[PDB]
C-alpha cells in the first residue's frame, strides 16, 4: 500500500475517464460540496424508501 | 502530462507513476492551464525549455 494525497488520487481517476486532470484542480471546492451533499441524501433515501 | 511531480527534498522532477525514474521538468512533458492562483498547494519552480539554450 502506497500513500497518496486524496485530491491527487481523484485526479488520477478523472484521467481514468478521459477528463484532463486540471479540471479537478479547478473545481476542487465545488466537487467536494456535491459529493458531501450526495452522501447526505443517501441516508434519508434509505430511510424513506419503503 | 503523465506522472507525478516528485521532490527529493531540494529538487523537483517528473516521474512515471509506477516506477521511480526522475526526469527534468521541461516544457515538453508538462502542459499549461490558466494562471497559478486557483489551484491549492501549487509550488514555484523553473520549467526549462530546451529551445532557449539552442538559440537558433
Ligand atoms: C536531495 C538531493 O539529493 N538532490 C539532488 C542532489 O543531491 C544532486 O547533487 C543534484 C544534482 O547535482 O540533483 C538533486
Ligand atoms: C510561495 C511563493 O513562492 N510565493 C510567491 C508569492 O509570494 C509572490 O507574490 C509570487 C510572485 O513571484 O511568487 C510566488
Amino acid at each position: 500500500a502506497l500513500q497518496i494525497p486524496f485530491p491527487m488520487q481523484m485526479a488520477y481517476r478523472f484521467n481514468g475517464i478521459g477528463v484532463t486532470q486540471n479540471v479537478l484542480y479547478e473545481n476542487q471546492k465545488l466537487i467536494a460540496n456535491q459529493f458531501n451533499s450526495a452522501i447526505g441524501k443517501i441516508q434519508d433515501s434509505l430511510s424513506s424508501t419503503p | 502530462r503523465e506522472g507525478v511531480f516528485v521532490s527529493n527534498g531540494t529538487h523537483w522532477f517528473v516521474t512515471q507513476r509506477n516506477f521511480y525514474e526522475p526526469q527534468i521538468i521541461t516544457t515538453d512533458n508538462t502542459f499549461v492551464s490558466g494562471n497559478c492562483d486557483v489551484v491549492i498547494g501549487i509550488v514555484n519552480n523553473t520549467v526549462y525549455d530546451p529551445l532557449q539554450p539552442e538559440l537558433d
